[PDB]
């Protein structure tokens, strides 16, 4: 049986650590919610 | 049982201990978290239930006590911020400029912060502090890190 603890506040936090790229990918879903690469 | 609005860890004593699952949202008195995380199964707040409302396996969305509330969108150019919940790690707001999903239907904004996947349901939120869509759905590129889609639902 699954359960729910409060994890925190839904709030943007200025300074936060910025990290991560942008990348324009090619993608396809299925009628099971699953993406894939089309290259 | 706890219906404050915020942030919230999913778990289970199925397996070797306490084991998270996922992560959700609740807002307006529901909880909208990642389909694969829950499964559409019952869910337990302390001494309360939260019974499913609306699911979908392709969108890969689910929704507990009422219909989807989350109608905030990516705006197409500003950084966004991942509250990442992290399994045994404290909450976490990492910021990132999300890429593109391009897809015959159009195209989705995308983060490329990689994280486990028992952190599926993390809102990604916007300046205003709006939630835009749940981190959890995406792709393994040729690196083998984690693309998350961001999956947004429809408000009625
Ligand atoms: O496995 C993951 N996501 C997932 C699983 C099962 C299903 C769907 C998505 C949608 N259809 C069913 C996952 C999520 C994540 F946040 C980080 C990850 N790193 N490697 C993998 C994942």
């Amino acid at each position: 049986d699954m359960y729910i603890e409060r994890a925190g506040d839904i709030t943007w936090e200025k300074d936060a650590e910025v990290t991560g790229n942008s990348p324009r990918l090619d993608v396809a879903l299925d009628e099971s919610g699953d993406f894939s690469l089309v290259e | 049982g706890e219906t404050t609005d915020g942030v919230y860890r999913v778990m289970t004593r199925r397996l070797l201990g306490s084991t998270q699952v996922g992560v959700g949202v609740m807002q307006e008195g529901v909880f909208h978290t990642m389909w694969h995380v829950t499964k559409g199964a019952a869910l337990r707040s302390g001494e309360g239930r939260l019974d499913p409302y609306w699911g979908d396996v392709k969108q890969d969305l689910v929704s507990y006590c009422g219909p989807w509330k989350l109608d905030a969108a990516w705006d197409g150019l500003s950084e966004v911020q991942l509250l990442a919940v992290p399994p045994g790690e404290r909450a976490k707001n990492i910021q990132t400029l999300p890429g593109i999903f391009k897809t015959k239907d159009g195209d989705i904004g995308a983060v490329a912060l990689d994280y486990p996947a028992g952190t599926s349901g993390s809102p990604i939120l916007d300046k205003c502090g709006r939630v835009i869509g749940l981190y959890g759905n995406g792709v393994v590129i040729k690196n083998g890190s984690y693309v998350s889609a961001i999956t947004q639902g429809k408000r009625e």
